[PDB]
RNA sequence: CCCCGGAGGACCACCAGUGGCGAAAGCGGGCGGCCAGAACGCGCCCGACGGUGAGGGGCGAAAGCCGGGGGAGCAAAGGGGAUUAGAUACCCCUGUAGUCCCGGCCGUAAACGAUGCGGGCUAGCUGUCGGUCGGGCUUAGGGCCCGGCCGGUGGCGAAGGGAAACCGUUAAGCCCGCCGCCUGGGGAGUACGGCCGCAAGGCUGAAACUUAAAGGAAUUGGCGGGGGGGCACCACAAGGGGUGAAGCUUGCGGCUUAAUUGGAAAACCUCACCCGGGGGAGGUGCAUGGCCGUCGUCAGCUCGUGCCGUGAGGUGUCCGGUUAAGUCCGGCAACGAGCGAGACCCCCGCCCCUAGUUGCUACCCCUCCCUACGGGGAGGGGGGCACACUAGGGGGACUGCCGGCGUAAGCCGGAGGAAGGAGGGGGCCACGGCAGGUCAGUAUGCCCCGAAACCCCGGGGCUGCACGCGAGCUGCAAUGGCGGGGACAGCGGGAUCCGACCCCGAAAGGGGGAGGCAAUCCCGUAAACCCCGCCCCAGUAGGGAUCGAGGGCUGCAACUCGCCCUCGUGAACGUGGAAUCCCUAGUAACCGCGUGUCACCAACG
């Protein structure tokens, strides 16, 4: 994977936001969380959207 | 509809129900449906009409660029340019502008040869500019009539105007810059100082 | 004839008119919508084309229509 | 000199202040602690490569028989891990009506090995080995436009460079040699590895990097 | 080239500036003399004495002219050496007027701020020059810094103005005077007349006739032998294989011809051509639809609202990092969104589940064979779905982890991992173009042939051959040829078709015929490759063109003009000029097999 195009980050930013703590730094826990939570039928674009999610939670635990 | 635009909140909510409130306290109208709130008698028409082409490698890529005069035949006014690829949303964009810049036209008489004191002609001298059309009104008396140029007639028909005289300068066969020389001139009769 | 097109909650259409419509020189007239998917899937497998010819005073008058109703949730969500 | 961390499989085998690299594991023997002999008969154990940047890119790993599968050309440097006798092997598949002959290419390197050992009484891998450090080339020319002219200038030869050099100048050299005559290509092969090990002038491969070398020193 | 001396002509390097002076032309070393004109400071003198100015004048670059002097450097003209198709140019060597000084003439210039001269009013901010005043300091100086006024000289920029570029207290703004000039272009700064000049020439300056534009500023594009960035095996680099030369197959051109057909898997038919006889495969793809190819191994195009503009139009969509990407990240009069990118759809690759009329064989028993005597191998049957395979669904890989770098998009290395950077192959083909190709696939406008186009027949032609060009096959050999021997796949196709097996035949081929309407039967034990023997550098045991004799296959028909086999005959060719093509991994290359066209025939896909 190079670059993430807009859908995959927005549909990250969403999710990441709606359900904050539902999220944390690791990725099978995210993969498990974004098919609980989001209408994700795609393999791949599931999987890059719970990589960008730990990777935001990666930031967010790295900003404070 | 949504009022969008707190002052379109104002004019749905009912605390603005004329239009000559908003140009007596210097509100500025964002939107056009307040305009068609506040004035159902709003006559518009297509002035002009002119294909306009962008050159590429490809052809040419054109644009109709049309011009409408929107008025409510009783002292109102307002001209819009819209440009799209075509002719409808053209007319739609133009009608949208022309409602968005509509401004008061003051009137009376003022004429050496007429007496009365009604609104159907320029109340003193104006003068409007549109790149080179330069458009003076002077008031006439009673039942001359419009002497101006066609676009120009129907720009102050709209306005509410019934006579006037006019002294035209540069190319008005540019009729974009005409109608908006004329346009300005009746804007510019609310510059004055009384 | 796109007021009954508005008429449905199509998120897409595209209609072309290709032949002679004014003079002798062809010219393809036509006008499209938004989101409405060009290539890929949809279009060209799920996604309502239909091409007629007409035989008017002058030639065949071809029309292509593209169109996906209120109800094609494609695989973007 | 390196802060990039290192592959596992390379060995580093440091030496005053250089660090020395070999790509390919050495020790290697079966179960039973016995050693691994090229075609059955030549051992792997006591080749050594005089050149430090060359022995970073032989790979003498012992093998049976020097047959990788073609898998070790996706990675730049994969050809590190190619055993030496293996490059030997495929740079015998020239010209097109010999390529995918890997077994015919094998019957040569063999009989060609199987020659040396009888003529110079030396290990094979060994001879070989020899005539690649005596083949390799130090210096290169590389073009130049000075306005309309492509003219040359002298440049270093990367030690990946030197043996693909070295490896195909013996090869082209064999082949031309065994070319329209009845001289065997085995044959042929055998005396020009022996030349080169030889440093002997009348070898292809010493004719054409000392022809390389004399042009660079020359447009320096 | 260096040194020591002398002579001569030009110029005044740095300092040096949108710096100064002057009406313009113009003026750049120092000292001195003689003049001129401004600015500043002033409770100095006169008292409107002023502005502009037709006519009339005077000054006025360079080149040039007249006479005299001078002549270093440069240098029209000229000479020579090069370059080029030419080179009477551009480059080099040389060279005379001229350039310099004195007296005079000339009186022109993109003589320009393309902006006449005089006066008043109209935000400002900032560099610099001269004078002057206030404060501070002091290289104690005629110095420096800050602030004010007056007067110059640049920059940005209120109001205002303008077609716009732009001007904007140095106006192209708002005004008050006077002078000069303009009234579409070409004809034409031409002709005639006059005046001036030594001359060159100069000043002044038409019309006939001809024409519908010439022209200004700005926008989009296109292009450039201007600049910058990015990318690509339909580019290069590093490589591999080649094509271009020979023989042969084939396509176009040309020539020939009754015709060799018309365009851009051929004997009949096809077929459209020619000879003979009994509704358009006729045109215009510049009338068109549809389809398709290429731009496009791209990333582009647009929209809503806002903003700048009188407008065509800009912005967003631009800048820096980033990569496949108009992909993102961060700054911006932009903020969002959409089609294209992706995502998505098939197939390959690892694991799991479900499944075993078909497919797999571990486990067994019956038989045959061998037996170094332990055991082994082969066949049938049973058992089973273990393995493998088959097919439907799911998981798995996401820059996920670590080290580094980066605001962060994201990049590099490493591990682990079936699989690591879009995992690998392909599909889907944006807006608009290419007056792209297709009325000979169907369709259709128009215009034609009109009992004539008919997919009528018989024969011929498309197969004619001096030659040119494009794509191919097999060779020149020894990493080879020949002859024996041993193997090892995967698609795919099969109905009156695939064809096991059997018999005949030296081969091609012939006769009978199981099974299979499909994981069941068949095509089907592929070739390269490995092994053994013969050949030994030679136009040959390389090569297989050409030709002779003969035997078969398909078909209504085989000569023009088919395919296969036997025996004989053994040409060019010894690795191919200029040039040129493709290709980054299970790829190139080599090898064969299936299949499309197909009664027969593939050097093609
Ligand atoms: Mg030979
Ligand atoms: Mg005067
Ligand atoms: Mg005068
Ligand atoms: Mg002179
Ligand atoms: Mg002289
Ligand atoms: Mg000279
Ligand atoms: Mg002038
Ligand atoms: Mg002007
Ligand atoms: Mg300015
Ligand atoms: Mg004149
Ligand atoms: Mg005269
Ligand atoms: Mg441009
Ligand atoms: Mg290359
Ligand atoms: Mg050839
Ligand atoms: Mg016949
Ligand atoms: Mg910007
Ligand atoms: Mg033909
Ligand atoms: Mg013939
Ligand atoms: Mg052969
Ligand atoms: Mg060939
Ligand atoms: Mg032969
Ligand atoms: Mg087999
Ligand atoms: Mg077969
Ligand atoms: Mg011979
Ligand atoms: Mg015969
Ligand atoms: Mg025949
Ligand atoms: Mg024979
Ligand atoms: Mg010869
Ligand atoms: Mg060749
Ligand atoms: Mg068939
Ligand atoms: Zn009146």
């Amino acid at each position: 994977g190079r670059v993430k195009p807009k859908f995959i980050k927005s549909l990250a930013e969403k999710l990441l936001e709606a359900y904050p703590d539902r999220f944390t730094e690791s990725f099978k826990e995210n993969k498990k969380a974004v098919a609980e939570l989001a209408d994700i039928p795609s393999k791949t674009v599931r999987n890059k959207v719970a990589g960008y999610i730990t990777r935001l939670v990666k930031r967010q635990k790295a900003k404070e | 509809w949504e009022p969008k635009t707190a002052l379109g909140r104002m004019v749905k909510e009912g605390k603005i129900r004329t239009i000559d409130e908003i140009f007596a306290n210097n509100l500025l109208i964002k939107e056009p449906e307040i305009v068609d709130i506040l004035l159902p008698g709003l006559k518009q028409e297509l002035l002009n009409l002119n294909l306009v082409q962008r050159q590429t490698h490809a052809g040419e890529r054109n644009q109709f660029q049309a011009v409408v005069a929107v008025g409510n035949e009783d002292g109102y006014v307002g001209v819009g340019i819209g440009k799209s690829r075509q002719v409808r949303q053209a007319i739609e964009k133009a009608t949208r502008e022309a409602k968005l810049n509509i401004t008061p036209v003051r009137r009376g008489c003022g004429s050496w040869k007429c007496s009365c004191d009604e609104p159907h002609s320029v109340p003193f001298v104006v003068s409007g500019k549109s790149g080179s059309v330069e458009v003076t009104l002077i008031p006439a008396p009673k039942g001359v009539g419009l002497v101006a140029g066609d676009v120009a007639k129907v720009v102050l028909r709209l306005a509410g105007i019934k006579d006037v005289w006019t002294k035209t300068r540069g190319d008005t066969r540019t009729t974009l810059n005409f109608a908006l020389a004329v346009f300005n001139a009746l804007r510019n009769t609310y510059y004055f100082k009384l | 004839a796109v007021r009954q097109l508005m008429e449905a909650g199509a998120k897409g259409f595209e209609i072309v008119v290709s032949g002679k419509l004014s003079t002798e020189r062809a010219k393809f007239e036509k006008i499209t919508y938004g989101k409405l998917y060009k290539i890929g899937y949809d279009a060209k497998n799920r996604v309502r084309r239909a091409v007629v010819h007409v035989l008017l005073k002058p030639g065949i008058y071809g029309i292509e229509v593209r169109i996906t109703p209120a109800t094609l949730r494609y695989s973007d969500e | 000199i390196f802060g990039e961390q290192l592959p596992k499989t390379s060995r580093v085998e440091y030496i005053g202040d250089v660090p020395i690299i070999e790509e390919c594991p050495r020790e290697l023997k079966t179960l039973d602690g016995n050693p691994i002999l090229l075609f059955g008969k030549w051992s792997f154990e006591d080749v050594v490569v005089r050149d430090p940047g060359l022995r970073r890119y032989i790979c003498l790993k012992p093998v049976v028989l020097p047959h990788t599968e073609g898998r070790y050309q996706k990675r730049r440097f994969g050809k590190a891990h190619i055993p030496i006798v293996e490059r030997l092997v495929n740079l015998l598949m020239r010209p097109g009506r010999n390529t995918g002959k890997k077994h015919k290419a094998y019957n040569i390197v063999k009989r060609a090995f199987e020659i040396i050992y009888y003529k110079t009484g030396r290990n094979p891998i060994q001879v070989f080995i020899d005539a690649i450090i005596n083949t390799a080339p130090r210096e290169e020319i590389t073009r130049i436009i000075m306005g309309g002219i492509a003219y040359s200038v002298s440049v270093d030869v990367s030690p990946q460079r030197r043996l693909d050099l070295s490896l195909r100048w013996i090869t082209e050299g064999a082949r031309q040699c065994s070319f329209n005559n009845p001289k065997p290509i085995e044959e042929c092969l055998a005396d020009e590895i022996m030349a080169a090990a030889a440093n002997d002038p009348k070898s292809y491969a010493v004719r054409k990097r000392e022809e390389l070398e004399r042009i660079a020193a020359a447009s320096r």
